[PDB]
């Protein structure tokens, strides 16, 4: 058909704006509305990665999941020109990140909320007293490990400070630091951590998973135990050996209906959503590369 | 297509025991170790270059 | 004619060096790196020459060889694509290698650069084997020079 | 010669032409003094040089 | 062919069109270079691929697997059958150098990643040259017209609907 | 320095770059030729691509051979027939001794260690194995 | 320049440098100057001459 | 601006010793000292003229 | 490399006989130089080209 959008902008561009805009000319963005024509407002993530508040990793995958994406094709200060990502189509989209990460030939591209430092995701256009974010853009198996990896290194973070003698940092930065894929090494750049709770874009996460952690053990013997009839799964009285032999002695009669139907609930709205998260919702495929043109043929 | 490629082996043997009624049959080499107990230990290859 | 073999080590059925480089029990190793001693050691390579002359003359020509090297690149791996492979391979259809220049000790090399017709190949407890390849280079030590 | 740089200056490839500088520097220097020691081919090689 | 659609469009773009053929959408096609001696050239055309991820570093040639291959690796019935095709399975083992450690690690299932059904076939000495299709409708793309199917051998494929009635 | 209980015998293998000659008789071949296709594929947004297609079927015209080649010259070498050695902990990554210890004293005395080269003198490098 | 009277003198009949390791740094990559200052200064890894 | 000048680098060691179980090639020279027990101290070498 | 030696003996095998003189002697050594200048040596009215 026809896919495109104009987004004009309300004053001119500065020049070393201009060029720095320029040096993205292939990435992709997140629109707001399906309208071929639009302000500046709702193009970047600032809109929910701003300054002012403090950035939520599952409010933007929350974001990121139901909306749309376009690449960038032509940047002239006065206006921007786009073209939408809807399916049904191959476009073209060409690898510039400033954490860069060498793509392969037949692979899956997954765009993941930013979890570097700001200035590799964004762009700030001041003219117009407005920044745009552009979303991390990984190979589905490196994100993997990427996300697992920093969200432990929250855990530790966290815990050493609140507990001296539990580890030692050492153990934690040599451990995590390096991500290594397909026969190439990666270095992550880490983010120092910042002590007081929820200033960590991670923080939130970190509690959803260490409090389903906590609670799992408790639910699970109760449901395992009040599923037995004569007809069930084998399989299910036999994996009821492989749990230790500590959460086989918890005695459900301690803990009270309410509370106990309460972890119940809460656990499970927390399986719901955590397992949910960890797909890479927006996830797309590869069929082409070139190392040295940059481009990858993607849907 | 006409400027083809040819691939070689070479072999050689590191670390051999002469038989034991040893000979000569040069008249320059003068060494000082005995020659009733010589024993090579090494291999000497000239490179490319 | 009056022996059975120079090392039993290598040429026997089960030996250590059949064990090493042969196709039949390098099942855990990685197949990326390339190895010469395969072409000498591997048992269905070894076999593939049981047909016609004529098949053997064929097959050198025509169809690529058993896992040959790369080029241009900083160590030699197997080829597994042969885009612009424009090579030819003439020990694999002989099974023999040529021997390298070699000596125990430096006092027989400089005698062999000195003195090339009449050097002893043979000292007392040391050797010197000189090369005979098909290709023949010029070896230039010091300013004295021996084709 | 483009026989040498058909495939680009690779790693490798790279590694030969430096070499070559180094064997026709060291040996092919200073021609037309090279030409008075060799007598009757004197001039056919000052015309191939 | 010559048409501004991805499509050809009937004459070249003279005539308006139908802005789509019921979401037609040309199959993406795979290139491949298989070493000569992996792949058996009187394999079916029908059967699908598949190709493991090799670690090496800058790998430019690439070692794919059929079905009965993956069979021959992980080792009257199939068996007599894939004996007759491939032979020599350690020409096939010492293409993964790892083969033990993924069976042990379980990990041997989370690199292998299928393409598709073969497409087109050249036969060379040293490395085939072969050409499959991922994400579209299965076809020929010879100029003579011809309708190919998938094919799996019968001891491999288990209708899940078969028996559960 | 001592000599170990054993000798051994080391193989390499070199590769040359040659110039050739190739020479072929009169009317030796036949050929038929085809008709050229043009074909679409992978339509895009913002481009397509147009492959290009060709056939020919060739037979021989007598019994024997017809045609011949020979290195004429070489132009040079590359491999530098060096003493770099193939390592067995890199071609087998999975075995090992009993004591941990051991093992990592032997990697670290025998050098096991992927970039090994930033630069190189001579050329690409002649695998050794013993 | 300061030398242990162990220095191999084959080394000396051919045109090295007067260090012990070879510095040439035209092989390496054309614009990295860390793997080409590995190649002067490091160590752990022979030099490309021998 | 046809006559252009060269540079280039020598380069020689002075003072070495040669490995424990020394060794000769020559049949002429002679020498008055002890084989085993020999240092070089010094270095002679050929000027311009 | 430049000319030079250990011992003003070796400098006078080097002459006489330019092809079979002993780079080694037990404990002293001579180098010859090769270098991109090829000058000829004079000592006495005896020459090494």
């Amino acid at each position: 058909m026809d896919l495109k959008v104009v987004v004009s902008l309300s004053s001119r561009l500065y020049t070393d704006e201009i060029a720095k805009m320029q040096q993205r000319i292939g990435c992709i963005l997140p629109l707001a509305s399906t309208h071929g024509t639009q302000n500046v407002q709702g193009l970047g993530l600032g809109q929910v990665y701003s300054l002012e508040t403090v950035p939520d990793y599952v409010s933007m995958y929350n974001y990121l999941s139901d909306c749309t994406l376009a690449v960038l094709d032509e940047v002239s200060v006065d206006s921007l020109i786009l073209t939408k990502i809807v399916p049904g189509q191959t476009y073209a989209i060409k690898n510039k990140y400033q954490p860069f990460f060498q793509w392969h030939g037949t692979g899956s591209l997954s765009v993941m909320p930013p979890v570097f430092g700001r200035e590799h995701a964004t762009v700030k256009l001041e003219s117009n007293d407005v920044d745009i974010v552009f979303p991390m853009v990984l190979p589905t198996p490196i994100a993997e490990e990427v996300l697992q990896k920093i969200l432990l290194f929250n855990v530790y973070s966290r815990v050493v400070m609140q507990a001296p003698g539990n580890a030692d940092m050492l153990d934690v930065h040599m451990h995590l630091g390096s991500v290594s894929y397909l026969g190439h090494h990666y270095e992550l750049a880490l983010p120092e951590v910042p002590g007081p709770l929820g200033l960590a874009l991670l923080d939130n996460l970190s509690l959803y998973f260490c409090i389903m952690v906590t609670l799992l053990p408790r639910a699970s013997m109760r449901l395992v135990r009040g599923l037995i009839r004569h007809e069930h799964h084998d399989l299910l009285n036999l994996f009821q050996e492989m749990v230790p032999d500590e959460i086989a002695r918890i005695d459900l009669d301690d803990l009270s209906v309410a509370d106990d139907l309460s972890r119940m609930r809460v656990m499970m709205t927390y399986l719901q959503s955590l397992a949910s998260l960890f797909n890479l919702g927006p996830r797309l495929a590869t069929a082409a590369y070139s190392q040295e043109t940059l481009t990858a043929t993607c849907w | 297509p006409l400027n083809r490629r040819m691939q070689y082996s070479y072999y050689f043997p590191v670390g051999l025991f002469m038989p034991n009624p040893k000979y000569t049959t040069s008249a320059a080499i003068k060494m000082l170790d005995n020659p009733t107990q010589q024993l090579p230990v090494e291999a000497w290859i000239v490179n490319k270059n | 004619e009056y022996r059975s073999t120079v090392n039993p080590w290598a040429s026997q059925l089960g030996s250590l060096g059949d064990i090493m480089y042969n196709s039949s029990y390098r099942q855990t190793a990685v197949p990326g790196l390339y190895s010469p001693c395969r072409a000498f050691f591997n048992k269905e390579e070894l076999l593939r020459n049981n047909r016609g002359l004529y098949n053997m003359v064929n097959e050198y020509s025509q169809r690529l060889g058993g896992h040959p090297a790369t080029s241009n690149t900083e160590v030699q791996f197997v080829v597994i694509a042969g885009t612009d492979v424009f090579l030819e391979q003439p020990c694999s259809f002989l099974q023999e290698a040529f021997p390298a220049l070699s000596a125990s000790s430096r006092a027989l090399i400089d005698e062999f650069m000195s003195v090339k017709q009449t050097h002893a190949p043979i000292h007392y407890g040391h050797y010197i084997i000189e090369e005979v390849a098909p290709v023949r280079r010029i070896l230039k030590f010091g300013n004295k020079v021996v084709f | 010669d483009p026989t040498f740089t058909e495939r680009g200056f690779s790693k490798t490839v790279k590694s030969d032409l430096i070499a070559m500088f180094k064997r026709h520097l060291l040996e092919h220097s200073f021609f037309l003094d090279r030409a008075e020691n060799m007598g009757s081919g004197f001039s056919q090689y000052v015309r191939s040089r | 062919l010559l048409a501004p659609g991805e499509v050809a469009v009937a004459g070249g773009g003279s005539g308006g069109g139908s802005f789509s053929w019921s979401g037609w959408r040309p199959p993406v096609f795979g290139d491949f270079l298989i070493h000569a001696s992996s792949f058996n050239n009187a394999e079916a055309t029908g059967t699908p691929l598949f190709q493991f991820k090799q670690s090496d570093p800058f790998s430019g040639v690439d070692a794919v697997f059929t079905p009965l291959s993956l069979f021959i690796l992980m080792n009257g019935g199939l068996t007599r059958m894939a004996n007759l095709l491939y032979d020599s399975p350690a020409t096939l083992a010492d293409l993964v150098p790892d083969f033990g450690r993924l069976v042990a690690d379980r990990r041997f299932h989370n690199f292998i990643t299928p393409v598709g059904p073969l497409v087109e076939n050249i036969k060379s000495t040293y490395l085939n040259k072969i050409t499959t299709v991922v994400h579209g409708p299965v076809v020929s793309k010879a100029i003579p017209r011809s309708t190919v199917k998938v094919t799996v051998p019968q001891e491999a494929f288990v209708d899940l609907d078969a028996w559960l009635s | 320095k001592i000599h170990p209980g054993v000798a051994m015998t080391v193989v390499r293998t070199d590769e040359i770059l040659s110039e050739n000659i190739l020479f072929s008789s009169r009317a030796s071949t036949s050929m038929f030729i085809g008709t050229p296709n043009v074909s679409r594929r992978e339509a895009r947004v913002d481009a397509v691509t147009f492959e290009v297609h060709h056939e020919m079927a060739s037979i021989d015209t007598g019994l024997s051979y017809s045609s011949t080649m020979t290195p004429a010259r070489v132009a040079a070498i590359t491999t530098d027939m060096g003493i770099h050695t193939q390592d067995f902990f890199s071609v087998f990554p999975a075995e090992a001794f009993g004591n941990q210890q051991v093992n990592d004293y032997i990697k670290a005395k025998v050098g096991a260690q992927v970039n090994g080269a930033p630069g190189l003198c001579h050329g690409q490098q002649a695998t050794c194995e013993i | 320049i300061v030398t242990p009277v162990t220095a191999d003198v084959a080394y000396f009949q051919k045109s090295n440098s007067p260090r012990g390791r070879a510095a040439c740094v035209v092989s390496c990559e054309n614009y990295n100057q860390e793997v080409a200052e590995g190649l002067i200064y490091d160590h752990s890894r022979p030099d490309a001459a021998y």
